[PDB]
């Protein structure tokens, strides 16, 4: 009574307000629930494989479109498997792949020095990402002939370099210290540094 | 201390919640049952449009916040999974025997008493059941499409029970089978629901063979066979990528085309196989190439694929044909023959294939002509409960009278009884005894007629015996003997329904304490 | 595909404000289970077994009350039928007073037993004579069960008794006590061929030590100090005067012209001495104090030290009106003396300190007046309320007393008696209302019930008890709740008595109560 | 439905009020347990 | 209540559910009765897009205006069901069961539980239906008989002139049929849809056409007679699928490398042009291959050096459309070659439609398969003729399958009307009120048509009412000149067994809305 | 017509047709209950927190938060009604109420 | 001053529904909406033809005195407007000019 007659002559209390805040997140929560079925067809490309649970009516001109624009996606994505296995370069040529090294290509810039349980581990969780991203370029080698007379007790540090810029950081093992540390996390990590687009719980 | 955003409450006021609720929701739901029933409308929280008159069924699709309405839902699935019918005959009888304790907990009771009460009460009428139970022979299917009748008097599609009670017992036979000779098996899930929009109730009926809703998979191919051989494979023709990796080092001048000769010489080697024992129909779940159809041409097979995995069961148990894995392991016993009939018609505007079992089944599809799928979605369920019941009275022989007359006749029994013993609790025996024919009162108020009179004119005739089969005829408000009206049922379900009330009631009333708001951990 | 709108008509106009309810399966059903809760609130307590609830007001006043009616003055409800029941009780304590409770039970027991047969399937009219029959059989039955009458209301025991059954009801752990100060006030003041009056009786509470160091006053005291250098008279001589006590000032502007010396010269001495001679008028009477209400002057108080005169202001009409009530004076409109007879004479009259509070006192050797007032000493203000209301109790009981002399035994005997006469009249008539004509009869039954759980006993033994001495023979015989244990005797040995009226009144309010809940079948909320 | 009383209200009861009854007693007196008696003690309040 | 339970839960008493129902159903036959008849308004539903669709169909109509009642959702289904097992007179299904509605709410305003409704309805429909099977009358399909039948039942839908086009043009097309066997489906007939000219200009083609035309500047624009080659063999580039790579020493080993990669297309192109040439290939005898699958540059220019015809993905039925078009057989594999594959057309050529080029396959000797063309002024248009040759199509195939036709125009429906009033008085009581209003429920069959014509309603009424009572016989309702007339005499009929699931439908969907009694939107809690 | 003031109700004949006959519904359908010596007894909540209990159908009319056209004339009629005559009053607003139904 | 609107159709409407019926709201809205349209660009096309410009939302100019790409960059929500460019781009896909 008296407060809504408020209301309509003065603002001096508030309780009319901050009812549109539920309001739109719940009519967006009911709008973002299209998007499942807006990109059914647009996602699998395993569909003509999927065939007799998935036609229903073939229009032949966006679907042969779709198949064009995957093929397309297909043969840019696999002609670039090229890698796989981390190589030892020599630190003489050193100069050349700093710089040299492709624009547009992430490389990860291992160093080491082999002994500590710490490096093999990390050597070979590299080298079995490896196996999965053959996009990227892996470099290990001894930092001594890389440096001169480096400091042992900076070691394995990982090095992310691009057109010569450094943007990504993980120097000794102050951020890998233990053998808990396993395969995922280091892809996390990777990942972190902007190179791959992957998922992990933690 | 104690953490800030859990409240803990205790008193009367948490009994009072939960009795509250409990006839609430028994309030909601009341006039569903009887051959007077109303036929509700719900709207699911996805944003669906369904209508049913049958308790769980619906009362799934209903959120709560207070635990014991959830636990009014967990009850009621768990009827609907154990009778299938009656489902809102426990749920009300539940809340009005709960609300009968609850008065007698407010006079200065104690749950001990009370629970023990419940254990004396329900052994003692459950007893009293067991003396008044009659078993009647199963052999006879007058008997079981009075019983079906009976049931679905209770719903709408009664219209057409003439021939869709038939229907029903049908399927109950033709899936019915035995492993090795033993452990009769009657599997739903063998009898597969379809329904195809359009046509009339009576078009829709259970067919002695399988329905499955595809087409050939190539124009060049047969549309109709009388007697096609049956074989079942559940692997792809197509080539398989084997387990490991082996990156073919092409050294030579030429091998690639070789390759594609060992390719296509392997899927020749594998068809050919397969044909090696000549059939006329090969069906997978895998995909194949062109390559095995182009080779069956020759051997003029049916060659359809993509099959669903039940499906292949229930194929397989129909025509009582055996599942292969291997071209080479192909063999004689496992090709199995019934396929009295196959057709490929175009219905409406979609294809169905339709073999046609000449030998005996033993699984079952049915056709379902309606009008909408949510119609027929309510006979798909009503015709479930109809084998439900037709299976139940199969593995019991046993009936009672229908209508709610043996609710009053058990209730004079413990009334009898409750004279024979000494206590106090033949206070809340008696009342819930009373609780019992919440039954007939809600038919009468389905009816709307006068209540009163007939209700005390059916407690004076049960109260002397010759008058446990005459029970309430809801047709037009009448009392009639239930020996000539037809409405039987089944013993175990209303054992089910009066356990299951009464163990719900012995469940909501022994709280003390709530305590809300915690963190799973 | 959206929610369900409203449908056209009623939905598309029962204002956002406006609530409604229909049909007594969803409208009534709420106003019956609120009624019994509100009425269970309260049915923790009463009697010889009551428990103080300790309410706090929106206004933060800290009311400890276990009077029903000052609880419900102090409880804020917004159900529209707690606010019948509640007016109800307000009315039948008017009447009455005393056990306000009784009503709310006996409605809460008759609107759970409507509740219960409604459900059943009956309908409203039939019931409602049902009930209406019960009532009337009760109405004439009732007073077969008048077991004694009160004599004279004049020896003082036997009033202190007739009255420390009310009062026991109120604090338990002495009411002779209290009985013995009540008795002596209201009896001192016993009127012969006019009508006994609540105002005839003051209050005077003064914080202090232990209950048991109060008396009672026949007169009036206030909180004053007398102006007068004088304090202790006996038998003055009283002169009470309504006028402003300074010189009588003319309600229109009154202007003094002076042309001359001499004018200026004579004023005050002139003006001094009429004052005087004003003042030496008065004292002529032989007035020994001096009451007045309106502004005082210093020159006359200065002439009242030259005469040795009491001097005494107060403040209140009410206290004019009861002093002269009490002393036979008049309120005189001028200052001049008055004749023997339109005065009060008073034995003595003193400035008498009672516990480091000084207070004008009116006392009457005699100690006949026209009213009388009771000291009170108590560690707190919320004691003084609670045994205030008490005494409020006693004496309403007093006064319908003096109207009506019939007794009832109450406690639970005639509950009982009730119940079972209407249930064997219910086994005697046809029909669909024997029924309604159980239930009417078992709706009291709450009172046995009620009395044996607040006094912490088991409830079935003492109701088949009841029922068993019912049927003896023995009609005067009701509960026992003093040993604590399951036992009956009757309330006539026990001195809990009641009046006739007052159960009548209460029955009577009570079923017209149920009766305009029960018809009332649409139900339309506005905004709180 | 509708509420009883006014919004607002609170209703604790039982030994629960009687303990935290006493409890809140004992409080104050321990806040002067000091003062009495030929030693005596002195406070301060600003 | 629930509600105490559930703060967010919305409630309709029985009777508040009746109330919304019975408005929801009364908007919607409201709306709706403008549709049905050859004299209903059409209507503009636009989206948000603008998407702009000009349709008579009931169905469609419903699919694109704002619809927000859970019983309107019903309704929508149940007359989508029935549009789609045979597409006409929807209007008439929801019409129907909303003017029920509207007759249980005159008579439950005086009391009267429904369901003594129902039940008096149930029995009020088995008389009526066993009427029906009597009063229909039967003829064997003809010209007349099935050209009547298309002009009469495709208005409900579309004009006039259209019409008369369409219905000369499905006389033309319900021909390629066998003569006994019922071949006709939606998946053997296909549409053609081509926004090329005006209205005027839409045929048929017994023949097929697809949108394909040549892959590359050297193929043949027309072929004179072709010999068909369709065929489902992959003729593009693939990959070894055990992933095999090239490892060597030389360049000219990279050459031989590259010629082993090639010699598989080599030998399949020399297969097939060897087949080709053995046939024939000489003196304007042209070849066609028809493939669902890639087709490799490379092969595309071996193939076409000689400049034969061959294209690339065209729909999957195409195949099955082309098997029983030219005749060849289909094939997967050349592991069996033989000229009985090869089909046969009588005259191929192309006709390149503003960016897309189009092929024509024509003279079938024995067509199966058979294509329908419609080229309009734009998108709605062709949407609106594609609707309507549908569901004529549908009529066609509705009146053919059977051998009976019930006359139309509103006869029918009155006679149903004055013999369920005398059968009134057998009914046995109170039901019989229901049945009265249940007889005055086909009354607004025509009264529609009456009220859509402007004539005064009830006079035109009780005009055909007592031309019918009477008589023996059906008349029917004047569009003209509103003066009652038979119907069956100038070529009006309608079908039977559509009109049998019209009323099952309808009375079925009547009770379950009669039979409501809660409305709920239990959950989001 | 909300173009002249595009803040303005405009409703065409059907509209305000549709509209009178629902209030109109409603109205009579909640006076059915309020005659004879055996109509149902109403009770009404004022402003304030204060209960009046009716029979009567003007005091039904001016207590209701009703801000209606046909509802206002109905109030209005029926106050007149109370002040010459003041019975029966229900049988205007039932008669007026049933004639709209049976026109409709 | 209260009045809702009438249940039925303007009731089952979704809230940005818009809806216009019969001669009164379709007819003389979407004939007024055409007339101005036509009215818009009847100065050009001829010996005369005053050729008009105009800026799209991709900001970029155009002088244009043929209707065809003025009508067809310029956007409207008039359906009747749809229906006129529609009918002139199938002139344009039939011949190309006028």
């Amino acid at each position: 009574e008296w407060n809504d007659i408020l209301r309509k002559k003065g603002i001096l209390p508030p309780k009319e307000s901050l009812k549109e805040l539920e309001e739109e997140a719940e009519e967006e929560q009911r709008i973002l629930q299209q998007s499942v079925v807006k990109t059914y067809e647009d996602m699998t490309l395993e569909e003509l494989e999927d065939h007799e649970d998935e036609f229903n009516e073939e229009d032949e001109r966006a679907i042969e479109m779709y198949r064009r624009r995957r093929l397309a996606e297909w043969k840019a994505t696999k002609l670039k498997n090229k890698f796989g296995e981390v190589l030892e370069i020599s630190g003489k040529d050193y100069v050349q792949e700093v710089t040299k090294a492709g624009e547009g290509l992430w490389v990860i810039l291992h160093l080491y020095k082999q002994g500590i349980p710490l490096c093999a581990l990390i050597n070979q969780h590299l080298s079995g990402l490896a196996r999965k991203f053959p996009d990227v370029k892996f470099i290990k080698a001894i930092s001594t002939t890389c440096i001169p007379n480096y400091p042992d007790r900076n070691l394995p540090t990982i090095f992310v370099y691009l057109e010569g810029d450094i943007k990504a950081q993980f120097i000794g093992p102050l951020v890998f210290g233990g053998m808990n540390l396993t395969r995922d996390e280091l892809e996390w990590k990777l990942s972190e540094s902007g190179a791959i687009m992957t998922d992990l719980e933690e | 201390v104690l953490s800030q955003n859990t409240k803990r409450e205790s008193g009367r006021k948490v009994q009072s919640g939960n009795i509250n609720a409990a006839k609430t929701i028994a309030d909601i739901i009341r006039t569903c049952l009887g051959p007077k029933s109303m036929m509700k409308m719900l709207l699911d929280p996805m944003g669906g449009i369904v209508m049913t008159n049958d308790g769980n069924a619906i009362l799934r699709e209903i959120q709560v916040q207070h635990p014991a309405a959830k636990s009014m839902i967990e009850i009621s699935r768990t009827q609907d999974e154990e009778v299938g019918d009656g489902t809102t005959s426990v749920i009300i009888l539940a809340g009005e025997m709960l609300s009968v304790a609850e008065h007698f907990l407010e006079q200065q009771m104690h749950p001990t008493v009370v629970i023990s009460a419940y254990r004396k009460a329900l052994d003692d009428m459950i007893s009293t059941l067991k003396k008044i139970s009659i078993p009647v022979d199963i052999s006879d299917s007058d008997m079981m499409l009075n019983i079906i009748n009976s049931s679905i008097t209770t719903k709408a599609i009664s219209r057409w029970s003439s021939l869709a009670c038939n229907i029903a017992l049908d399927a109950v036979k033709m899936v019915q089978f035995e492993e090795n000779g033993r452990k009769e098996i009657d599997i739903k899930k063998y009898a597969r629901v379809e329904k195809i929009p359009g046509g009339i109730i009576e078009d829709s009926c259970v067919l002695r063979g399988v329905m499955i809703n595809k087409d050939v998979t190539h124009p060049r191919m047969r549309r109709y066979i009388k007697n096609p051989r049956i074989v079942l494979l559940d692997s792809s023709l197509e080539y398989k990528k084997g387990e490991s990796q082996t990156d073919i080092e092409i050294t030579r001048e030429e091998d690639f085309t070789r390759i594609l000769q060992m390719e296509e010489e392997y899927i020749q080697q594998l068809c050919e196989d397969i044909i090696q024992l000549k059939p006329d129909v090969v069906i997978t779940e895998k995909g194949i190439s062109d390559l095995a159809q182009h080779y069956l041409m020759r051997a003029n097979i049916t060659a359809i694929r993509r099959v669903r995995k039940t499906d292949n069961n229930r194929i397989a148990r129909a025509c009582g044909a055996r599942i292969v894995s291997r071209p080479e392991e192909l063999r004689e016993d496992d090709v199995g023959t019934g396929a009295g009939l196959l057709e490929i018609k175009k219905i409406g505007d979609e294809y169905f294939t339709f073999i046609t079992d000449c030998k005996d089944p033993k699984a079952c599809t049915i056709l379902l002509r309606g009008a909408s799928k949510e119609i027929l979605s309510e006979v798909e369920r009503n015709l479930q409960d109809a084998m439900q019941v037709c299976r139940n009275v199969l593995l019991d022989p046993q009936l009672v009278p229908g209508g709610g007359a043996s609710e009053m006749a058990v209730a004079h029994a413990l009334t009898e009884k409750s004279k024979a013993m000494t206590g106090v609790e033949q206070w809340p025996y008696r009342a819930v005894a009373q609780a019992l024919e919440v039954i007939p009162r809600t038919l009468i108020q389905n009816c709307g007629a006068s209540t009163i009179r007939l209700l005390t004119s059916l407690r004076a005739k049960h109260t002397q015996e010759n008058c446990e089969t005459w029970g309430v005829n809801g047709e037009t408000g009448t009392l009639v003997d239930m020996k000539e009206l037809g409405i039987w049922e089944p013993l175990a379900v209303k054992l089910q329904t009066y356990k299951t009330a009464v163990e719900t009631a012995v469940l909501l009333l022994r709280i003390d304490d709530i305590v809300s708001g915690h963190k799973k951990k | 595909a959206l929610h369900v709108p409203k449908a056209p008509g009623f939905a598309q106009m029962l204002k956002e404000g406006a609530k409604h309810f229909s049909g007594l399966e969803e409208a009534v059903y709420r106003n019956i289970q609120a009624c019994k809760e509100l009425a269970q609130t309260t049915r923790t307590a009463y009697g010889p077994n009551g428990m103080n609830k300790m309410v706090i007001n929106h206004l933060e006043k800290l009311f400890v009350t276990n009077d029903a009616a000052t609880i419900l003055r102090e409880l804020e409800v917004q159900h529209p039928a707690a606010k019948m029941i509640v007016m109800a009780s307000h009315m039948q304590e008017q009447e009455v007073g005393d056990g306000t409770n009784f009503v709310l039970v006996f409605a809460g027991a008759l609107l759970e037993l409507a509740e219960e047969l409604l459900r059943i399937g009956l309908s409203v009219s039939e019931v409602i004579e049902g009930y209406e029959i019960a009532c009337r059989k009760a109405h004439e039955i009732l007073p077969n069960l008048v077991c004694c009458s009160a004599k004279n209301l004049r020896d003082i025991d036997e009033v202190s008794s007739l009255l420390r059954t009310s009062i026991m009801s109120k604090q338990y752990g002495n009411e002779v006590f209290l009985a013995k100060l009540i008795a002596q006030a209201c009896v001192s003041i016993f009127p012969d061929s006019g009508h006994f009056n609540v105002d005839n009786i003051r209050v005077c509470k003064i914080l202090g030590s232990g209950i048991s160091s109060s008396s009672v006053l026949h007169g009036m005291v206030f909180k004053k100090e007398t102006e007068g250098d004088v304090t202790s008279v006996k038998d003055a001589k009283i002169a009470v005067y309504s006028c402003p006590f300074d010189g009588m000032i003319t309600e229109t502007k009154g202007t003094v012209l002076i042309k001359t010396a001499e004018e200026l010269m004579n004023f005050s001495k002139g003006e001094e001495n009429l004052m005087d001679a004003q003042v030496k008028a008065i004292a002529d009477t032989g007035a020994n104090v001096v009451v007045t209400g309106g502004k005082v002057a210093d020159m006359a108080l200065h002439y009242a030290n030259k005469y040795n005169i009491m001097l005494v202001r107060l403040n209140s009409k009410w206290d004019l009106r009861r002093l002269c009530k009490t002393v036979g004076a008049t309120a005189l409109p001028r200052l001049t003396p008055p004749v023997l007879e339109e005065m009060g004479h008073c034995d003595s009259v003193y400035l008498s300190e009672v516990g480091d509070t000084q207070v004008v006192v009116f006392k009457h050797e005699k100690e006949d007046g026209a009213i009388s007032t009771i000291v009170l000493r108590g560690s707190t203000d919320n004691l003084m309320d609670d045994i205030e209301r008490a005494v409020d109790d006693g004496v309403n009981t007093f006064k319908v007393l003096t109207r009506d002399k019939r007794l009832v035994p109450g406690g639970g005997a005639t509950e009982i008696e009730l119940a079972k006469q209407i249930t064997s009249y219910g086994e005697t008539c046809p029909g669909l209302e024997q029924y309604a004509i159980k239930k009417f009869a078992e709706a009291f039954e709450a009172i046995p019930r009620a009395l044996a759980e607040n006094s912490g006993v088991k409830a079935n033994e003492v109701i088949s008890k009841l029922y068993a001495v019912h049927q003896e023979g023995n009609k005067n015989v009701g509960l026992d709740i003093e040993a604590e244990v399951p036992a009956v005797k009757d309330m006539l040995e026990a001195g809990i008595l009641d009046t006739y009226l007052g159960k009548y009144w209460a029955i009577k309010l009570a079923t017209n109560a149920a009766v305009t809940v029960l018809r009332v079948d649409q139900i339309i909320m506005a905004k709180p | 439905p509708v509420i009883l009383l006014k919004e607002g209200t609170d209703s604790s009861q039982g030994i629960p009020q009687l303990v935290s009854n006493i409890s809140a007693c004992q409080v104050i007196a321990e806040a002067v347990r000091t003062t009495l008696g030929p030693r005596g003690m002195d406070k301060l309040i600003v | 209540a629930v509600k105490t339970l559930n703060p967010k839960a919305e409630v309709a008493r029985a009777q508040a559910a009746l109330a919304v129902n019975i408005s929801a159903a009364r908007g919607l036959q409201d709306v709706l009765r403008t549709n049905l008849g050859p004299k209903g308004t059409m209507k503009m539903l636009v989206s948000g897009a603008g998407d702009i669709k000009l349709t008579k169909d009931g169905n469609v109509l419903l699919h694109e205006m704002q619809i927000q009642h859970p019983t309107a959702s019903l309704i929508a289904k149940v007359a989508t069901a029935q549009d789609d097992i045979t597409g006409d007179g929807t209007t008439s299904n929801v019409l129907i069961i909303g003017e029920l509605l509207k007759q249980a709410d005159l008579y439950i305003s005086e009391g009267l539980h429904p369901r003594i409704i129902t039940e008096g309805f149930e029995a009020a429909k088995e008389k009526a239906l066993q009427f029906l099977e009597e009063v229909k009358v039967s003829r064997e399909m003809d010209r007349e008989t099935l050209i009547d039948v298309a002009r009469t039942s495709l208005r409900t839908k579309v004009h006039a002139e259209l019409a008369d086009v369409l219905t000369e043009a499905v006389v033309d097309s319900i021909l390629a049929i066998k003569k006994q066997d019922e071949p006709i489906d939606l998946f053997m007939i296909e549409i053609m849809e081509m926004k090329h000219k005006s209205e005027t200009d839409t045929s048929l083609i017994r023949g097929l056409v697809l949108d394909h035309g040549a892959r590359h500047p050297d193929m043949k624009k027309r072929v004179e007679d072709a010999y068909i080659l369709t065929c489902n063999v992959s003729l593009e580039y693939e990959k070894t699928e055990v992933n095999s790579g090239f490892f060597y020493k030389s360049a000219e080993e990279r050459e031989k490398l590259v010629k082993a990669e090639r010699k598989f297309i080599e030998d399949r192109v020399k297969k097939i042009i060897e087949l080709k040439r053995k046939v024939c290939g000489d003196s304007d005898k042209g070849f066609v291959v028809i493939n669902q699958k890639g087709i490799d540059p490379f092969s595309l220019d071996a193939l076409s050096k000689e400049g034969i015809v061959a294209l690339r993905r065209a729909k999957r039925r195409n195949m099955e459309r082309l098997t029983l078009a030219c005749g060849g057989v289909a094939l997967n594999s050349f592991d069996d070659l033989s000229p009985d594959c090869l089909g046969h057309a009588g005259l191929v050529y192309e006709y390149t439609l503003g960016e897309e080029k189009f092929t024509f396959i024509e003279k079938c000797n024995n067509p199966r398969s058979v294509t329908l063309l419609i080229k309009g002024p734009n998108k709605h248009t062709l949407t609106q003729i594609k609707d309507a040759v549908r569901d004529g199509l549908r009529a066609v195939k509705n009146a053919i399958d059977d051998g009976c036709v019930v006359p139309g125009a509103g006869a029918v429906e009155v006679a149903m009307a004055e013999a369920l009033i005398k059968h009134k008085p057998s009914v046995k009581g109170r039901a019989q009120l229901g049945v009265q209003a249940f007889a005055d429920a086909l009354l607004i069959i025509p009264k529609v048509l009456a009220q859509n014509s402007g004539f005064d309603l009830q006079e035109t009424l009780v005009k055909i009412q007592a031309e019918h009572s009477e008589s023996g016989q059906l008349v029917g309702v004047d569009l003209n000149t509103g003066e009652p007339m038979v119907a069956a005499e100038v070529g009006v009929w309608d079908n039977y067994c559509v009109k049998k699931q019209l009323l099952h439908s309808c009375t079925v969907i009547a009770t379950n809305i009669l039979l409501v009694d809660e409305i709920m939107r239990a959950g989001m809690s």
